[PDB]
C-alpha cells in the first residue's frame, strides 16, 4: 500500500542527537518515551498530501561500536547528519560521516540533510552561516532544530523525505 | 484498627499519602512519582518488603539524591519514636501493677522492627552491590560504619554484627560445574607455539571458545555505575565507564581483524578459505550463544571492504551462505529476531550490549526528571524503574559462567590483537577499502590474479568437536 | 517465556542462600551472613520450555518471624529447606508448611521438601523420616548440597514443574 522510507540518523555522540527522533515519534504533547516498545521508531505521516510510513534507525549510544557503522548505514535510503550547534568537533565530524555514507551506498548522490541541533543553553559555537555554507558545498538542505521545544523536528524529517522523493 | 503513628512533626515519614507527595501507577503498589521522603518510606515500608524496589532505588537514586543525603535520610527513617503509655497502662501503673503495654508491643512488633530491619536491608544491599559510593567517598563509609556499629538492642543485633563484618570484608576485597569442560582442540599450531598462531592455524572451534571466554568475562565486568546517567557517552566516559569501553573496543578490534584477514589475502582461492573459516567460527559462536561474537562476524561481512567482494562470496558453499544469512537476519527490523532468540536460549550467553545502551540512553533522554503536580515537583520514579529494568536484564545474563577451559596462550593472542597498529582509524579503514579495490576492482576493470601467501594446508578441520578417551 | 515466583523458606542457617547462589552463580558461599530478604532472577530452559524464575530468598532468623505473610502472599511455590545435621530445623518445617497454607488459604500449594548439607557425613535426620513427612504433605523430598551442587537443579526445577502443573 503506502510507501515506507527507511531513514538513518548519524552524528557524534554525547550531544543530544537522540532528541530529534524522540521528539518526532513522541506523543508530541506528552513528554514520555519507552524505546523498548515495538515500533517506537515507526510513524505514519502525511507529507505534501501523500501518506507514508517512516522507519527511523537511531543507534544513539552505540557510537563506540565504530566497525558496525557500515552495516547500520546500509539499511537506509536517506540520512540525517546531525551535529550540535555548541560542539564544533561534532560539526567537523560531518564531512567524514558524509564520505562514509557515500561509500556504503556506493553513490555520490545519496539523499541526506544536515541538521544543527540545539541541545541546551550553552553558548553556540557553530554559526548558522557556517553550516549553511557547508550544506551548500554538498548540495543538501540545512535544518536547525531545538532538542527542547520540538522546533524544526518535523521540517528535518519531511525535508529528507522530499529529498528521497525527488532523487 | 490501624496502628497510630508518631506525630509528623517529630517523625517526617508519618505524613499521610496525598497526590502532593506520591502518585501510584494504575499486589503491592507501584510508584509513578513521589517526594524523596515518600520514596524512602516505601523503600522501607512496614507492611511489605520490595526487593525489586531496593535494587531499582539503589541503582538509580543518584539522579535525584546525593549519597550523603541518602544516608542521612535512612538514619532518620531508622530513629522511630515509641508511643507513650495508654490510659489502661496509666491506671495499672497507678495501682502498682505492671502494664500490659499492648499498643506499645504491637507498634514495636509491626512498625518499628520491620521498618528498622528494612532500613538495614537497604544498608546491606548498598554495601554489597553498590559499594562504589563508599570507594569514592571515604567519609561516607565512615558514617555508615559508625551508624551500623552503634545500633543498640537485641532485635537487630544479628544483622548489625553481620553488616559490620561485610563492610570490613568489602574494604579489603570460585566456580563449580555439572560436568567437565571439553578438551581443548588444536589444528596446525601446536601447544606452546604462539609464534605460529593465526586465523587459519588455530582450530576454529578453539578460536570461538577462547573468544567466548574473553567476551563473556568482558560482558560480566560491566557494572550499572558505568551505565546510569548515560555516563559512557559523556566527556568523562573513560573515568566512569572503563569496563564497558574495554568490552566495546575488543568487539571493534575483532571485527577489524576479520576484515584485515580477508582483504590482505589477495589470492582469490585463499581468500575464500579465510571467509569460509570465519563463517565456521560464527557457527560455533551461535552454538555457544555468544551473540556478541555472532555480530562481530556479521559486522565484518557487511563492512564496506568485505561486502563488495562478489567474486569471493560467489565461491562460498551454499550452506555457509545460509548460516551467514540467518545470522544477518538477527539484526533486521531493529533486532527483532535477535531479541526473540536471546529470550529463548538456555544460558550461559554473551548478549550484544549495544541495544541496551541505546535503550538506556533514550529512556534517560525521553522522560523528564520530575513531574509537576499541585504546585509540587515530584521525582519521576517510573523513568528510573525503566532504566533499572534494563540494568536488571543485563545483570541476569552476567550470572551464568561458561564451562570451557581457558588456554592461556590463545587467550593472550586474542588479548594482544591490534589490527590497526599505530594507524589512526580513518587511515586504517581507508587502507582496508583500498585493499578491497585492489583485489577485486570495480567493474569494468578486469579481475587480476595474485600469488598465494599461505604455505600450510587451507582445508578446515571443521567445527564438530572430537573426543579421545 | 513464563515467569515463576519461587520462595525459599526454612530455619536460620540451613543453607537457603547458599542453595540459591549455587543455582544462580555456580558458586558456594562459605560465609554465614543472615538474610533479611534477597531476590534473584534466572532464565533457564526446563523440559524444553524457556522460563524466567524469580527467586525470593527469605530470613530464617527468629527475629524476622513476624514478617512472613507479605512474601507468602506473592509466592507461587515454596522450597521448604532444613539441614540434615540439624534436627530442630526439621522440626521447624511444619510451622512453615502451616503458615503457607493459612496465608494462601489453600491445601494445595506447590512445595518441595529439601534436606540440605547432604555432603556432610554426620547426619541427624534420617532420609526415611523426611520422606514420611513429604508423603504426608503430598510433595517430593530432595536431598541437596549447596557445596557440591548435588540435587540443587533437581530441587528448584522440580518446584517449577509443580507450579506448571498446578
Ligand atoms: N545472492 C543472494 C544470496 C547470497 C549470495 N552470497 C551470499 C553470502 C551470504 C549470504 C547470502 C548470500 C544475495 O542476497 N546477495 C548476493 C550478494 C553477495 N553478497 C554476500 C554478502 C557479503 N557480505 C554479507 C553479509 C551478510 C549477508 Cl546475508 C550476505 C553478505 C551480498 C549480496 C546479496
Ligand atoms: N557443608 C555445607 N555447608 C553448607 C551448605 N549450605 C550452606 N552451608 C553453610 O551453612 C552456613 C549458612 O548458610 P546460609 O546459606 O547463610 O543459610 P541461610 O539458611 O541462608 N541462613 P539465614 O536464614 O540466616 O539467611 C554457611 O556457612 C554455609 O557455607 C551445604 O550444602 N553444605
Ligand atoms: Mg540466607
Ligand atoms: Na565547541
Amino acid at each position: 500500500g503506502m510507501t515506507e522510507y527507511k531513514l538513518v540518523v548519524v552524528g557524534a555522540g554525547g550531544v543530544g542527537k537522540s532528541a530529534l527522533t524522540i521528539q518526532l515519534i513522541q506523543n508530541h504533547f506528552v513528554d514520555e518515551y519507552d524505546p523498548t516498545i515495538e515500533d517506537s521508531y515507526r510513524k505514519q505521516v502525511v507529507i505534501d498530501g501523500e501518506t507514508c510510513l517512516l522507519d527511523i534507525l537511531d543507534t544513539a549510544g552505540q557510537e563506540e561500536y565504530s566497525a558496525m557503522r557500515d552495516q547500520y548505514m546500509r539499511t537506509g535510503e536517506g540520512f540525517l547528519c546531525v551535529f550540535a550547534i555548541n560542539n564544533t568537533k561534532s560539526f567537523e565530524d560531518i564531512h567524514q560521516y558524509r564520505e562514509q555514507i557515500k561509500r556504503v551506498k556506493d553513490s555520490d548522490d545519496v539523499p541526506m540533510v544536515l541538521v544543527g541541533n540545539k541541545c541546551d543553553l550553552a553558548a553556540r559555537t557553530v554559526e548558522s552561516r557556517q553550516a549553511q555554507d557547508l550544506a551548500r558545498s554538498y548540495g543538501i538542505p540545512y535544518i536547525e532544530t531545538s532538542a527542547k521545544t520540538r522546533q524544526g523536528v518535523e521540517d528535518a524529517f519531511y525535508t529528507l523525505v522530499r529529498e528521497i522523493r525527488q532523487h | 484498627g490501624q496502628m497510630r503513628l508518631p506525630s509528623a512533626d517529630v517523625y517526617r515519614f508519618a505524613e499521610p499519602d496525598s497526590e502532593e507527595n506520591i502518585i501510584f501507577e494504575e499486589g503491592i503498589p507501584i510508584i509513578k512519582a513521589g517526594t524523596v521522603i515518600k520514596l524512602i518510606e516505601r523503600l522501607t515500608y512496614h507492611m511489605y518488603a520490595d526487593p525489586n524496589f531496593v535494587r531499582t532505588f539503589l541503582t538509580t537514586y543518584r539522579s535525584f539524591c546525593k549519597p550523603q543525603e541518602l544516608l542521612s535520610l535512612i538514619i532518620e527513617r531508622f530513629e522511630i519514636p515509641e508511643p507513650e503509655p495508654t490510659e489502661a497502662d496509666r491506671i495499672a501503673i497507678e495501682n502498682g501493677d505492671q502494664p500490659l503495654s499492648a499498643e506499645l508491643k504491637r507498634f514495636r512488633k509491626e512498625y518499628i522492627q520491620p521498618v528498622q530491619l528494612r532500613v538495614l536491608n537497604v544498608c546491606r544491599h548498598w554495601v554489597e552491590h553498590h559499594f562504589y559510593d563508599f570507594e569514592r567517598d571515604a567519609y561516607l563509609l565512615q558514617r555508615m560504619e559508625e551508624f551500623i556499629g552503634t545500633v543498640r538492642g537485641k532485635a537487630m543485633k544479628k544483622w548489625v554484627e553481620s553488616i559490620t563484618k561485610i563492610i570490613q570484608r568489602k574494604k579489603i576485597a570460585n566456580i563449580t560445574f555439572q560436568s567437565s569442560p571439553p578438551t581443548v582442540e588444536w589444528h596446525i599450531s601446536r601447544p606452546g607455539h604462539i609464534e605460529t598462531f593465526d586465523l587459519l592455524t588455530l582450530h576454529p572451534i578453539e578460536i570461538a571458545r577462547q573468544l567466548t571466554l574473553l567476551e563473556s568475562d568482558l560482558y560480566r565486568a560491566v557494572q550499572p555505575s558505568e551505565l546510569v546517567g548515560s555516563v559512557w557517552t559523556k566527556e568523562d566516559k573513560e573515568i566512569n565507564s572503563p569496563n564497558l569501553l574495554k568490552m566495546i573496543r575488543h568487539t571493534t578490534n575483532l571485527t577489524l581483524w576479520f576484515e584485515k584477514c580477508i582483504v590482505e589475502t589477495e589470492n582469490l582461492e585463499e581468500r575464500v578459505a579465510v571467509v569460509s573459516r570465519i563463517i565456521e567460527i560464527l557457527q560455533v559462536f551461535q552454538e555457544l550463544n555468544n551473540f556478541n561474537g555472532v555480530l562481530e562476524v556479521v559486522s565484518a561481512m557487511n563492512s564496506s571492504p568485505v561486502y563488495r567482494l562478489d567474486h569471493t562470496f560467489e565461491q562460498i558453499p551454499s550452506r555457509q551462505k545460509k548460516i551467514l544469512e540467518e545470522a544477518h537476519e538477527l539484526s533486521e527490523d531493529h533486532y527483532k529476531k535477535y531479541l526473540a532468540k536471546l529470550r529463548s536460549i538456555n544460558p550461559p550467553c554473551v548478549p550484544f550490549f549495544g541495544i541496551y545502551l541505546t535503550n538506556i540512553l533514550k529512556t534517560e533522554e525521553g522522560n523528564p526528571e520530575v513531574l509537576k503536580r499541585h504546585g509540587k515537583e515530584l521525582i519521576n520514579f517510573s523513568k528510573r524503574r525503566k532504566v533499572a529494568e534494563i540494568t536488571g536484564e543485563i545483570q541476569q545474563y552476567q550470572n551464568q559462567p561458561y564451562c570451557l577451559r581457558v588456554e592461556s596462550d590463545i587467550k593472550r593472542f586474542f588479548e594482544n590483537l591490534n589490527p590497526m597498529g599505530n594507524s589512526m582509524e580513518k587511515e586504517f579503514t581507508d587502507y582496508l577499502f583500498n585493499k578491497s579495490l585492489e583485489i577485486e576492482p570495480r567493474n569494468p576493470k578486469p579481475l587480476p590474479r595474485f600469488p598465494k601467501k599461505y604455505s600450510y594446508p587451507l582445508k578446515s578441520p571443521g567445527v564438530r568437536p572430537s573426543n579421545p578417551r
